[PDB]
DNA sequence: TATAATGGGAGCTGTCACGGATGC
DNA sequence: GCATCCGTGAGTCGAG
């Protein structure tokens, strides 16, 4: 981009790259249920592991996994997203065998459902905010 | 006006008939004028012959003939008929050993006819069959990409006539042949052909080590019979190798001239490449009892001789225009003929068994439907068969010279990479480098060069002049791209005194690459620069001054120019503008020397020398495929003396026989208050005042009345519950009256339908009761004028069931057509362009008094922002503007040919002569330099534009020679601080007008399965808010807006209804519900055996079908 | 002299200091005057304006 | 005050190369094979070209065209991929509380000199602007606290420091290191570059990243 | 109730017959004369629903 | 019959069915109208007494969707059939008056 | 495909404020139709909605008070303009529309860059945000004048280019 | 594949 | 730009919260017919007609104008929804 | 409701680059 | 472990 005279903030590329690094490969299940060679989200294994080691169990050994934007995209937990993006039949068969449930975290899932998205004015953060004029305010303050 | 033409280059020959590629091709394909016994075996005659005789009874083909068209072209276009001629075939059924022959002329249906200008009429609408470029059949050798050492020999036949075959050396050293995706050792086939190890050993032995890689002991043992069956078993498993089957298959694969047809061009390529003689277009032959080889051994010899470097053996370019050929309309149509014919024959053979074996006439044996349908298919649903583009004469003339990579037996675009698209060095004088589509099709669609001809073999040839010694003959040799590579060819512009080469060093090409050469080494020379470019490109003056990328747009856009009621040829022309009006039949001309008898708006009657009185009807206000008006107008007067070839009438968009696409306007190149920002254009209201850029358009509306199961559809003036106001302009039968002005909402043709099964709501019953009126039997279905359309009713046509000469598709009672015309003035949003690629929409129409103007009070017509020039690098428009100025004042027009035209010195001289007129008059009229002209001159000499100390007149002239004038701002009266470029420019009004493109929708038609709004203005449907637009809303974090897009505004039914009712009642829109297309998704997934369930936060199911789909 | 870059920087700085509503106003102002002047300035292209250096 | 010269200098229109083609020579052209012709086009667009020169140029024109035509689809596809990867990522909270961070170098080792040279302005601005400070940083007597979103000025300051050898690299919060689940946190993301202020929680950061990376796509040659 | 999740899984012949409002026994679609949907064919009202509301 | 998936154009972008409207499901406009009509008929049936409004509602099937014989409405109200006929006729007549005066339901002429 | 979406040719609007666009009357009549019906009912322009719609159905039946009412209908409201390709979020922007005669949409010069719009025949699509919520989102979040800096770099997106530079530099 | 081929073969078994 | 947009963004922790507050308030104004407004007669947003100046019909314009005053209170969990809706229907019936 | 009749027929070729599995 | 097969992708909106 620099060579092409395009000003672009590292931030964004970082945002994507982080998603490239979202996954890890299992080296040892230790005392865990997981099995060697199996890929999963770094998040999930960090959590599980803390459960094990904090419960007095042997932790899982994991290895960082770099995978391109396409593969990462198809490997997302949400099946509505994955089946929307590519390889619909593959994604769907592998999903339906497993009986996956989509939690509707992502924009794509909700767009498909016609739901109000989890971003912007749909963010749970600002979503529930109320507005009331002083009059009505004190008015209800009596209780 | 006086016409001065620049340039000393002499055209030894004129341009070939421009539509000859179409006309001559089809002519040769039909051979209608040739007597059946004199016919060559080509085109239709070849097809018939290839199909016949039909063996087992033996049905044989004698001759065929074509009749006359049952209806004339105008009749066809009016009635929605194909223009065609009846095809008959004389066939004789022969019983062998039974002696008897029964002969009859059977009717094979109709074959579409090409019109005078090279087009077709198919179901009433004009069509063009675009020529198709492809890899010429033959035998080519291309280096293996995996191994540098090893090459691949490809054998390619005509498409749809046999499979390609690949020969490779192999890593091991054994030769491999690939056919139908199966590889086997070539030696096996070689054996089948009767080759013996000895026969091979003497033949291929010269090239060491390869032949031994050839030799296989077992195969040599077997002989043809053993080896043929071996091969047959290699080709297909699990099929008994009954020897007759093996012979039948290998024959059908190679030797069969019916199933495997090399090109005649392919044949020639093979012969020329491998230095051999083919007894036919087949790879091998069956003579007497055994297979005989023809192509294989020579191509193997060439392959080997190539692998081990042998002088005289070449790798093939495969984008060289010698190895790529054009399949013209004749070849394509004929191909489909051959197909439908082979099917018809299949049917014959099928009927030679069942039914009466003894009593068969040829009429009994033959069914046309396969043939009729093959031809109808080609002309009607083919890709190369296109709706004719006739926006203006040039549109169609170019449409016909179009060349396409795409189409059946053609590149798919995943196929198409850089190699095919590229401009090959051999496109010189054959295919235009400039004229190609912009965008995805770039390099695929292309246009034929002006002087180029497609020969018998389908190779594109270009003219050159022979040069022997130093002398340039007037004899022209048309060369194929391959032959061309042999000679050193001089550039056309190379200086000559007489026929002698006047330069010590001339610019020439040896195999496309430029080199400086002596007049001794010059073998040929270009005919003209025109030959290098397409017809459209040849209409761009100063082309040598325009960057190619923009020239491209110039060419392409002339095709889009709308014919104007007051049209003019450009003040600067290239000199092709007349011959174009000619070769495309738009203008009407006199056949022989004669005298004009009658002259009318409708017709012209001419009495020739012969004494015979010829009458020419004129096409008046006839609509075209694009809706532009085609009409001719008389250009002569009664009693006028006209010579053979003289102009009797003008086409659409021509002026006295010169092509007139736009108008010549006075233009100033300066920014103007940001109204010409970013390519936008500013226009003088004077333009509308004098009807410049006004164009006539006709739209066609159509409606049918049919037989319902519920009753007849009636076309009547009686429409339920309509006021006289609404029916006013409707005649007695219900059709709008000719001449009536119609606007959106107005009824064009009244029509009633029978109401269906009626479920009157209780509300309907109480209402009906309250008013005492009865619900009518018929609904109002009358055809109304669509939104944003309308005009004057110029025509009606009415066709009813059971009146003379008319038959309508089954069930259709009647059909009415209303032709509505409109006179379109130029307006904001409309699109203008020039021949140099400058294109822009009109952003502001200024009242004359705001228009920048010259000291003598003459206002400019158009204001073009100069910022458009530097980036685009299209300077032609600038020179055109200068010469346009000179012309403006001298009252004259010019012809400045491509690459040989007016150089700037000559333009400067003309400019001076013009200035004398500009300023001189003023001086005589008793006026001196204006106070303001002095200030502008001051700033000018500050800009280094004029020489200081010289007089005001002398300086103003100094600026005029630079094409600049003092310009007065009409608003202030003060001048423009600097001197400004003003001149005459040729500008066209393109086919893209806001009137057509403006559209909006609140609610409307939805779609069957998805319930989402329909698409397109004509369906009156919403705009596509796609994945990317959604992304855009997501990024803004505009949730509720997005949700509206996904629900209330599209396929949420409950939601959109509630929204509409709320907005009608002034209430806020309701919460959106579930989009119907998600339900569609769920069910489509259930149909796929997958169970999709929406869930609670508690994981309990949620029913989005609201109980409707659950027991 | 004011040009592409300078003006960009002006806009950015104004966005930081003054704020967006004002910056909008400034943008419309720059627009208006810029156009107004552009038209009277007498910028144009004649063929002579492509100046071939004697050095060529 | 020449119109070409002015339009170019101002940045209104035009660039040096185009001006060259108009005024000086047109230059060397390339065959379709990619290798350039031995003879350059000597003509300028003012002078006008020779049919041979013109035709020679057409090769490049076309190659360029087809290039653009294909790159367009390549870029489009890319963008859609990116959007598909980043879409769930949103600012979901103000602080993931992580102690981690990334360290933006102001110096890039030069391999030609086998030495160290300061990174280019825009490069550094792209690395630092609108980022929250991961650690406290004191240069040229100015304290930059933790949690401080770096202004463009802040960044320029830091550069000037790096020129005084005060600081070699800057600790900065970043999406790479952010520990928010299913997205990112205000502090780790930094400025909403569009408003030159802290990003508002709820901003769809992923989609913005994809659009940002992909939009120039068709411009990369 | 509000939808918070979407599960997708294989269907058993039992479940498929659960969804089913009838078996399609005939390849027929619409009657040739009347044009009314054929009984026990792809378009039946006895299986899929009435062509007209509440009728 | 013809395929809804018949391709339109040499590009694989559009299908024939894409241009076939849905003539079954009521338009938002139609729906709107059909509800406005109910609200206006109700607004007009308030000017009537509950009995003379209920006679019309009952006999024209505005309720339950069935039309009752004058005899059944008489049985429901306790009046003689001819009585219910005359209070239905006077009801309807008052309705007509209100209409010629107010000009409301007129636009539903269609 | 969405409801209340139109399209037309774009044409430069030097005279409009950064937060405005030129929106052809007819387009506005269609896009806001329902609103215009209700308003037509508030003012006595038609007995009711069902009548109003018929009045708008025939083009010749359209009085001027209709237009005046339409001006009242769109007050304060913004519409979305979109050009394709929509590469970044600035491919859609919100403008308070100014009804104009004529058939083409007027676009502000400063936003052309973000749209990669120009006037060699570019066409844009209009969308009406319906709810108070949608309108709020549009006016606050998507309004052209509220997005002046690129989200990619934070450098100004709305800035002088071309004609403006040519004059100012001069 | 090619069910026709397979079936033809199965037929040729009797 | 919208008037005082910078101040409005100033008022909130997230621009989207501003948007929500404005939208909801506008819904309130529409629902109760503007008679619940916190604006005084001289602050009432106005609109030009052929007749003259009438109340601006646009509830969002109103909402933002009101927000500028500071007469309005916003946040989360201020009052149960029942109490709000009903107290408002008592104070300003529809 | 009966002479005997017994293994098909067309095909379509000028992309390109990847992940992933399969075989040597 | 590397060769090679199959399968899946390859811009948007518009008109038509
Ligand atoms: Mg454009
Ligand atoms: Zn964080």
């Amino acid at each position: 981009y620099r060579a092409q005279g395009v000003k672009l903030h590292d931030k964004h590329i970082e945002i994507v790259v982080r998603q490239m690094m979202k996954y890890v490969e299992v080296t040892d299940p230790g005392d865990s249920r997981l099995l060697e060679g199996q890929v999963l989200e770094k998040w999930d294994v960090e959590a599980l592991n803390e459960r094990l080691i904090a419960e007095g169990k042997t932790p899982v050994a994991w290895k960082p996994l770099l995978m391109g934007v396409t593969k990462s995209a198809l490997s997302t937990k949400s099946w509505l997203s994955a089946a929307s993006f590519q390889n619909t039949t593959h994604v769907l068969t592998e999903a339906a065998i497993a009986g996956k449930k989509d939690e509707l975290i992502g924009l794509k899932e909700n767009v498909i459902l016609g739901r109000l998205i989890p971003a912007g004015t749909g963010s749970d953060f600002v979503r529930f905010t109320q507005v009331v004029d002083q009059k009505t305010l004190k008015a209800i303050e009596e209780a | 006006m006086e016409i001065k033409r620049f340039g000393r280059i002499r055209e030894v020959i004129p341009l070939p008939p421009l539509t000859e590629i179409q006309v001559e091709s089809y002519r040769r394909a039909l051979q209608a004028d040739v007597p059946p016994e004199k016919r060559e075996n080509v085109g239709i005659q070849a097809a018939f012959r290839e199909t016949f005789p039909i063996e087992e009874l033996v049905l044989d083909f004698l001759e065929y003939r074509l009749g006359e068209p049952p209806f004339p072209q105008d009749e066809c276009r009016e009635k929605d008929l194909t223009y065609q001629a009846p095809l008959y075939a004389r066939l004789q059924l022969i019983h062998k050993d039974t002696g008897l022959i029964k002969e009859d002329e059977v009717f094979l249906g109709h074959i579409p006819l090409m019109t005078e200008d090279g087009s077709f009429i198919i179901n009433g609408a004009d069509r063009v069959i675009v020529s198709q470029i492809h890899r010429s059949p033959g035998v080519y050798f291309t280096p293996d990409p995996a191994r540098p050492g090893r090459y691949i020999a490809s054998i390619i036949p005509l498409p749809k006539r046999g499979p390609w075959i690949d020969l490779e050396v192999e890593p091991n050293g054994v030769v491999s042949m690939k056919v139908n995706k199966r590889k086997f050792p070539l030696v096996l086939l070689l054996r089948v052909l009767g080759y013996d190890q000895e026969t091979l050993a003497r033949e291929l032995g010269a090239y060491g080590e390869l032949v031994q890689g050839l030799m296989d002991e077992s195969v040599f043992a077997m002989r043809p019979e053993e080896a043929l069956i071996r091969l047959f078993t290699l080709l297909r498993p699990g099929d008994p190798p009954k020897r007759d089957k093996a012979v039948a298959y290998v024959y059908g694969l190679i030797a069969d001239p019916r199933r495997y047809d090399l090109g005649e061009a392919g044949r020639y390529k093979a012969e020329e490449k491998l230095g051999i003689r083919l007894s036919g277009r087949t790879l091998a032959r069956f003579e007497d009892g055994e297979f005989k080889d023809e192509v294989f051994l020579p191509t193997l010899r060439y392959l080997f001789a190539l692998t081990a470097g042998v002088p005289g053996h070449e790798v093939d370019d495969i984008d060289h225009l010698g190895n790529r050929r054009i399949r013209t309309v004749g070849e394509l149509m004929t191909d489909q003929f051959r197909v439908g014919l082979a099917r018809l024959a299949r049917g014959v053979r099928e009927r030679m068994l069942m039914g009466s074996e003894d009593s068969l006439t040829p009429a009994k044996l033959v069914n046309s439907r396969p043939l009729e349908a093959a031809i109808r298919e080609f002309f009607s649903r083919s890709q190369l068969s296109q709706f004719k583009d006739e926006t203006n004469p040039l549109s169609s003339l170019r449409h016909k010279r179009r060349i396409s990579a795409l189409g059946p037996g053609g590149l798919t675009r995943e196929r198409a990479g850089f190699d095919v698209r590229d401009v090959h060095r051999t496109h010189y004088g054959r295919i235009c480098p400039v004229e190609t589509p912009e965008g995805a099709n770039i390099g695929l669609i292309t246009s034929l060069a002006a002087y180029a001809r497609v020969d018998e073999l389908g190779f594109i040839r270009t003219p050159y002049r022979r040069v022997v010694g130093g002398v340039v003959t007037d004899e022209v040799v048309y060369m194929t791209a391959t032959e061309e590579d042999r000679y050193t060819i001089a550039q056309a512009n190379t200086p000559l005194e007489g026929n002698r080469i006047a330069a010590e060093r001339v610019v020439a090409r040896r195999k496309g690459e430029p080199v400086i050469v002596s007049p001794e080494e010059v073998e040929f020379m270009d005919v003209s620069p025109k030959q290098v470019f397409s017809v459209n490109t040849n209409l761009i003056p100063f082309l040598e001054h325009d960057d190619a990328n923009r020239a491209l747009m110039g060419s392409n856009m002339q095709t889009q120019a709308v014919p104007l009621i007051r049209a003019q040829a450009p003040v600067v022309m290239t000199g092709l503008e007349e011959r174009v009006v000619r070769d495309s039949l738009a203008a009407l001309y006199a056949e022989e020397d004669g005298e004009v008898a009658k002259v009318d708006g409708n017709r012209i009657v001419v009495r020739y020398e012969d004494g015979r009185l010829v009458e020419y009807p004129l096409r008046r206000f006839y609509r075209s495929n694009q809706g532009t008006a085609l009409d001719q107008r008389p250009r002569v007067v009664v009693g006028q003396r006209v010579r053979k070839g003289d102009l009797l009438a003008d086409g659409p968009a021509s002026e006295n026989g010169f092509l007139a696409l736009g108008q010549n306007v006075l233009v100033a190149i300066m920014p103007f208050d940001g109204y010409n920002f970013e390519d936008a254009i500013v226009i003088s209201e004077e333009l509308l005042k004098r009807d410049f850029y006004t164009s006539i358009h006709i739209e066609r509306y159509e409606i049918e009345a049919r037989d319902t199961k519920l009753g007849p559809e009636r076309i009547t003036r009686d429409i339920p519950h309509l006021s006289e106001a609404a029916l006013r302009d409707l005649d007695e039968e219900g059709v709008v009256r000719i001449g009536a002005e119609v606007k959106p909402g107005d009824i064009l043709v009244g029509r009633t339908s029978f109401k269906g099964e009626s479920e009157p709501t209780p509300e309907e019953r109480l209402l009906r009761s309250i008013f005492g009126e009865k619900a009518r039997d018929v609904k109002d279905t009358s055809l109304r004028v669509p939104p944003g359309e309308g005009g004057i009713v110029v025509r009606t046509v009415r066709l009813r069931r059971g009146d003379p000469g008319v038959e309508l598709k089954p069930g259709v009672r009647e059909v009415v057509r209303v032709y509505v015309a409109q006179k379109r003035k130029l307006q904001v949003g409309d699109k203008l362009a020039n021949r140099h690629g400058n294109k822009g929409v009109v952003a502001k129409i200024l009242p004359v008094e705001d228009m920048p103007h010259l000291p003598d009070g003459t206002p400019v017509d158009v204001i073009l922002n100069p910022l458009g020039v530097p980036s685009r690098m299209n300077l032609g428009q600038i020179l055109e503007t200068h010469l346009g100025l000179a012309g403006y004042f001298l009252g004259q027009r010019y012809i400045s040919p491509i690459f040989d035209g007016a150089k700037e010195p000559e333009i400067k001289e003309l400019l001076a002569q013009a200035f004398e007129v500009y300023f001189g008059k003023r001086k005589g009229e008793g006026f001196g330099v204006d106070k303001r002209e002095v200030e502008v001159l001051r700033r000018a000499e500050k800009l280094g534009l004029v020489t200081p100390g010289k007089t005001p007149e002398e300086q103003l002239k100094e600026l005029f020679l630079q094409g600049k004038v003092v310009l007065y701002d009409g608003r202030t009266g003060e001048p423009i601080e600097g001197p400004i470029v003003v001149g005459q420019m040729f500008i066209m009004k393109l086919y893209h007008m806001v009137e057509d493109k403006m559209h909006a929708r609140s609610t409307g038609p939805y779609s069957l399965i998805t319930q989402q709004p329909l698409g397109g203005k004509a369906q009156f449907g919403g705009q596509r808010f796609g994945e990317m637009e959604v992304w855009a809303l997501e990024a803004y974090g505009a949730a509720h807006t997005l949700q509206e897009m996904l629900t209330l505004k599209s396929d949420d039914i409950e939601g959109r209804n509630a929204a509409y009712e709320a907005i009608i009642k002034g209430e806020d829109v309701p919460e959106p519900s579930v989009p119907e297309s998600f339900r569609v998704l769920v069910k489509e997934l259930q149909a796929l055996a997958l169970d999709v369930q929406t869930l609670d936060e508690k994981d309990n199911p949620v029913d989005i079908f609201e109980g409707l789909a659950s027991k | 002299p004011q040009e592409k870059n300078s003006l960009k920087d002006l806009v950015y700085q104004a966005f930081l200091r003054l704020g967006m509503e004002k910056t909008a106003r400034l943008l419309d102002a720059l627009k208006y005057y810029g156009f107004t002047f552009s038209t009277t300035s007498g910028i144009t292209i004649g063929i002579d304006d492509a100046v071939i250096p004697e050095e060529k | 005050f020449n119109p070409l010269y002015v339009m170019a200098q101002s940045g209104a229109r035009g660039n040096p190369q185009q001006i060259r083609q108009l005024c000086g020579l047109r230059g060397l052209m390339q065959k379709p094979s990619g290798e350039t012709f031995e003879v350059p086009v000597r003509s300028s667009f003012r002078e006008g070209l020779t049919v041979l020169e013109y035709f020679i140029s057409s090769h490049g024109a076309r190659k360029g065209g087809a290039d653009t035509a294909l790159r367009t689809a390549d870029s489009g596809y890319l963008t859609r991929k990116l959007v598909d990867v980043t879409h769930e990522i949103v600012v979901r909270e103000a602080d993931c509380g992580t102690t981690n961070y990334i360290s933006v170098p102001l110096f890039q080792p030069d391999e030609v000199t086998r030495s160290l040279r300061l990174r280019k302005r825009a490069d550094i601005e792209a690395g630092l602007y609108g980022r929250v400070l991961a650690r406290e940083v004191e240069v040229l007597g100015v304290r930059l606290e933790e949690g401080r979103y770096l202004s463009m000025d802040d960044v320029h300051l830091l550069i000037k420091a790096a020129e005084a050898g005060e600081i070699q690299e800057v600790p900065v919060r970043s999406p790479l290191t952010c520990q928010t689940r299913y997205g990112v946190c205000q502090k780790c993301y930094g400025y909403d570059l569009s408003m030159a202020r802290p990003v508002s929680i709820g901003e769809a950061v992923g989609i913005v990243a994809a659009q940002s990376i992909g939009e120039p796509g068709t411009q990369l040659t | 109730k509000e939808v918070r999740k979407v599960r997708i899984a294989l269907a058993s012949p039992e479940k498929i017959r659960s969804w089913s409002y009838g078996e399609v026994e005939k390849p027929e679609t619409i009657n040739y004369r009347t044009l009314k949907p054929e009984r026990d064919g792809l378009f039946d009202e006895r299986i899929f629903g009435p062509i007209k509301d509440y009728e | 019959p013809v395929s809804l998936e018949t391709p339109i154009g040499d590009e694989k972008d559009s299908f024939y069915g894409d241009f076939i409207p849905d003539e079954h499901l009521p338009s938002p406009v139609d729906a709107a109208t059909q509800s406005l009509l109910s609200e206006e008929l109700e607004k007009a049936l308030s000017k009537l007494s509950e009995r003379e409004a209920m006679v019309l509602k009952l006999r024209k099937g505005l309720i339950d969707g069935r039309e009752h014989t004058l005899e059944e409405v008489g049985a429901f109200f306790g009046v003689t059939r001819e009585r219910i006929r005359q209070i239905e006729n006077k009801a309807l007549r008052k309705l007509k008056y209100h209409e010629s005066r107010t000009r409301k339901l007129r636009d539903f002429l269609d | 495909r969405v409801d209340y979406s139109g399209r037309s040719v774009i044409v430069v609007g030097p005279q409009l404020k950064l937060h405005q666009c030129g929106l052809p009357k007819r387009m506005a009549l269609e896009l806001f139709k329902p609103f215009l019906l209700k308003k037509m009912e508030e003012k006595g322009i038609a007995p009711n909605v069902k009548a109003a719609r018929r009045m708008l159905e025939r083009q010749r039946d359209i009085k001027d008070e209709v237009w005046d009412a339409l001006e009242e209908v769109i007050h304060g409201k913004v519409v979305l303009l979109n050009r394709a390709p929509t590469l970044h979020r600035l491919g859609i922007q919100a403008f308070q529309p100014v009804l104009v005669e004529g058939q083409s949409i007027q676009l502000h010069p400063l936003v052309c860059e973000a749209f990669n719009a120009d006037f060699d025949g570019d066409q844009m699509a209009v969308h009406v945000p319906l709810s108070s919520f949608a309108q709020a989102e549009a006016r606050i979040q998507m309004l052209s004048a509220h997005n002046l800096l690129s989200p990619a770099s934070g450098e100004p997106l709305a800035k002088p280019s071309r004609d403006i530079i040519l004059g100012l530099y001069y | 594949s090619d069910p026709v081929r397979q079936y033809l073969h199965e037929i040729g078994q009797v | 730009a919208e008037p005082g947009i910078d101040k409005l963004f100033g008022m909130v922790d997230s621009k989207y919260r501003l948007t929500v507050v404005v939208a909801k308030r506008a819904q309130q104004l529409l629902r109760h017919g503007f008679k619940n407004t916190v604006l005084e007669p001289e602050e009432r947003p106005k609109m030009q007609t052929l007749e003259g100046l009438f109340d601006d019909p646009n509830a969002v314009t109103w909402a933002m104008k009101e927000l500028l005053t500071g007469r309005l209170v916003f946040g989360e969990n201020l009052v149960p929804e029942d109490r709000l809706q009903k107290e408002m229907e008592r104070l300003y019936p529809v």
